[PDB]
């Protein structure tokens, strides 16, 4: 149709903006047509005029016609008790909430849902919100598409300079600027939310369950829009010092954890991108009073976490004399500070909120049962989610990696001594006390970055095209004599950097000798074992064999020049050890490990490897 | 739609009646 | 202002959308959910100018631009007792609501309604900086500026 009401608009607009997303521009003209006419609604995002009460006692007086705009609508006793539920629930204004009721009458969604009329006012209530927030996300996204033209992808980046930010365009031109309106906006979800639980706990300590969790979902994906429309605000560098101590307050003044501080992660990490790292205002002096500033918390590990983030972040400026000034100032009782500072963040804990974050956001209901237990045999004492059905979205989680990513090359480039010195100081720890468990940090920091570098191969391919940079020397350095948990964190990192057919080729060829992991050292300590089960078995040997026959099975599965040397190579006999150890006495992961070996080994073969397993199945069943 | 007519016109510079 | 909202008499209704618009409480009035208050603005929007434009403002919060947009154009060619500066300014906001898409409604209605406030409001200009002109001029007889503040000072006239 063409008079459609406001959320008609919204939801027909939402569709085209998809097209454009999905590579259609079918609905170019179509879609101007749109912005002009809700050119009022983009420039608030979000804004419940305040109960008053000149219509409150006004409607109730003479509820026997109604004038809104320029149609005119007869009220009767059913339909104004409805107006004064949803007022009173949403503490919305009469007037306004009226028409969200007039909108159902005349659409008729009554019997499309089968619920009572004030109910739906409140589902209607949370679509425009929903659209009108969720929309402005594609805009922003479209705009920052580099797989289309360059045109188009002007034309929306000035409009939403515009339409959201409310900054004219360059050929023209009291008003308050987009951030404090935002936060505000943010502010009243999470207060509306919290009465909601208030007042709905009460009544329940019904039929509007299911209207309750839907309510709960667009709010919580309002939130989520809010803090991405935050997010590419900030990244234009369109922030300030104010906003920035704002936001770490409202931080410090956090409470519980839930996923409102997983979706404010990528705001903190952008700031401290933005203002810490030498990539924004590279203001040097600004940098120095932000540092004694950062370094009340009602959570330790999020300050630790965050001290440890710009402490990575700021320092690449102490790299070399040349492109800034470091005069009069000294060098070595700040590296000390930030070192000493360094170690308490990680003594408190912040690799583990880290890890326990990154675990949290890509909680899948389904899991392959071919990687069960991986990555989760480590000591996890932050308390976990409350498991409400608050699903994740995908841009989300694809900037979280890429940060994540960022942090661990500036990590790796920077701060190489502190990972040294870590690893130095674990090891001793161990050796004067092997019975006492050492501290998990570099385990659990590999298991960060195998995260990070997940199905993202154009980032794990920098890890074999120039062998002699910094990514590469830690990779190979990280490949020494170490004990049982970094050998099968390292596994673990390579498994997970086997995305494609290339990846999986360079670490086959990275692997094998050309000291460093050798496959030789692997079959040697595979045949022991085998002795040893053969003629007791502890839970680090299980850990690493299995570690050892998931890379395996991923090698095989991803590469074909291992899986055609190894399949007939004479030196290793990998088949023969797999199957002395399988027809012991072992658990059954071990078991299952060497079938999905065989497996992937066996995912395409001829006649010739067909007769040779028939052959070695047969004699080992006889 | 624009049409010049210098012909008739009431004086600028003169008052009326 | 309970037992206010609390009534059923429509006369009554009706006297205090028009007492509110004279106290000039747009504060209570554009606050009102009723449609009750919008069809009342539909019979006189083309009666009265600040009528018409409380009309226009439930319009736009409605993202009905492209109605709010004919409200405006409408009453600046209109013969109701309007400036011409306020008929600048009528057709100025039709002119960006109808620039913007309206759901339900067709492209080609849309430009063709943007393109009559466009060009009206380029013929209000030029009849604008004329009637200002002829007012300051020294050399222009006051006899005259009177009379040429009656014919240019309202609805916009032909090139």
């Amino acid at each position: 149709m063409t008079d459609l009401r406001k959320l008609e608009a919204l939801q027909a607009l939402h569709a085209e903006l998809v097209a454009v997303r999905q590579h259609r521009f079918e609905g170019l003209q179509v879609l101007e047509t749109l912005l002009e006419e809700q050119t009022d609604a983009f420039k608030a995002l979000i804004a419940k005029p305040a109960r008053d009460t000149k219509d409150r006692e006004a409607l109730g007086k003479e509820p026997k016609k109604l004038k809104i705009g320029e149609e005119e609508y007869s009220l009767n006793e059913d339909f104004v008790n409805d107006c004064l539920k949803l007022a009173d629930e949403l503490d919305l204004n009469e007037k306004e909430s009226a028409r969200i009721l007039i909108d159902c009458d005349a659409e008729g969604d009554v019997e499309t849902q089968s619920r009572p009329l004030w109910e739906c006012g409140v589902i209607r209530f949370h679509q425009e919100r929903k659209y009108l927030l969720d929309c402005m996300r594609l805009i922003l996204e479209i705009a920052a598409d580099e797989d289309i033209d360059a045109g188009l992808q002007e034309s929306f980046g000035v409009a939403a300079e515009d339409k959201i930010f409310g900054i004219p365009p360059p050929w023209e031109r009291q008003v308050k600027k987009f951030i404090p309106r935002c936060m505000e906006a943010m502010k009243g979800v999470r207060s509306m939310l919290q009465c909601m639980a208030d007042k709905a706990n009460a009544r329940n300590m019904l039929d509007n369950q299911e209207t309750l969790d839907f309510s709960r979902l667009s709010l919580v994906e309002q939130h989520e829009c809010l803090a991405s429309i935050l997010h590419a605000a900030v990244q234009r560098h369109h922030a300030t010092i104010a906003d920035f101590q704002d936001f770490i307050k409202i931080l410090r003044k956090w409470d519980k954890y839930d996923h409102f501080l997983i979706h404010l992660i990528p705001v903190l990490a952008a700031y401290i991108t933005e203002f810490g790292s030498p990539e924004g205002m590279g203001d040097l002096q600004q940098a120095r009073r932000l540092n004694d500033f950062i370094c009340s918390w009602a959570l330790p590990v999020l300050g630790a976490a965050v001290r440890a983030w710009w402490i990575a972040e700021h320092n690449g400026f102490y790299l070399d004399d040349t492109v800034q000034d470091l005069r009069g100032i000294n060098l070595d009782e700040e590296d000390e500070q930030r070192t000493k500072q360094f170690l308490d963040a990680l003594k408190e804990g912040a690799f583990d909120f880290i890890l326990s974050v990154a675990a949290d956001c890509k909680a899948q209901e389904w899991q392959d049962p071919s990687q069960l237990g991986a990555r989760q045999w480590l000591q996890r004492k932050i308390p976990s989610l409350p498991s409400e059905p608050f699903p994740f979205s995908h841009f989300l989680q694809h900037s979280l990696m890429v940060h994540l990513e960022g942090f661990v090359d500036a990590t790796i480039s920077n701060l190489p001594d502190v990972l040294r010195k870590l690893r130095t100081e674990e090891d001793e720890q161990r050796q004067l006390r092997p019975n006492h468990e050492q501290d998990m940090d570099l385990e659990r920091f590999l298991i960060i970055i195998s995260y990070a570098y997940e199905g993202r191969p154009d980032a794990a391919m920098s890890f074999w095209e120039d062998p002699d940079s910094n990514l590469a020397g830690f990779l190979q350095w990280a490949s020494r004599r170490a004990s049982t948990p970094l050998v099968s964190a390292f596994c673990e990192m390579l498994r997970c950097l086997a995305d494609n057919e290339e990846c999986a080729t360079a670490a086959h060829n990275f692997l094998l000798d050309e000291q460093s992991l050798t496959w030789s050292q692997i079959f040697k300590e595979l045949e022991y074992f085998t002795t040893k089960v053969c003629s007791e078995i502890e839970p680090e040997s299980a850990l690493m064999l299995e570690c050892y026959l998931r890379l395996i099975a991923k090698l095989a599965t991803e590469s074909e020049i291992a899986r055609k040397r190894l399949i007939m190579d004479e030196d290793f006999n990998l088949v023969d050890t797999i199957l002395k150890l399988s027809v012991g006495v072992i658990p059954h992961r071990l078991r299952a490990c060497i079938f999905y070996v065989l497996k992937a080994l066996m995912i395409r073969k001829t006649h010739e490897e067909l007769d040779a397993m028939w052959r070695w199945v047969e004699a080992w069943m006889t | 739609k624009l049409v010049i007519n210098k012909d008739m016109r009431t004086d600028l510079f003169s008052p009326p009646n | 202002y309970n037992v206010v909202n609390d009534s059923s008499d429509e006369v009554f209704h009706f006297d205090m959308y028009e007492w509110y618009i004279e106290k000039g409480w747009t504060d209570r009035i554009l606050s009102i959910d009723s449609p009750h208050v919008i069809t009342y603005l539909q019979r006189l929007a083309e009666t009265d100018f600040r009528h018409a434009e409380l009309l226009c403002r439930f319009y736009t919060t409605r993202s009905r631009f492209f109605e709010a947009a004919q409200v405006q154009t409408n009453l600046a060619k209109s013969d109701l007792n309007i400036s011409l500066k306020d008929r600048i300014i009528l057709l100025s906001r039709a002119k960006g609501n109808a620039s913007v898409n309206t759901i339900g409604i067709s492209r080609q209605q849309q430009q063709q309604l943007n393109h009559e406030a466009s060009e009206l409001l380029e013929i209000a200009h030029i009849q604008d900086d004329l009637l200002e002109r002829l007012v300051a001029d020294p050399r222009i007889p006051e006899e005259r500026k009177a009379e040429i503040e009656e014919f240019l000072d309202g609805p916009i006239r032909t090139l």
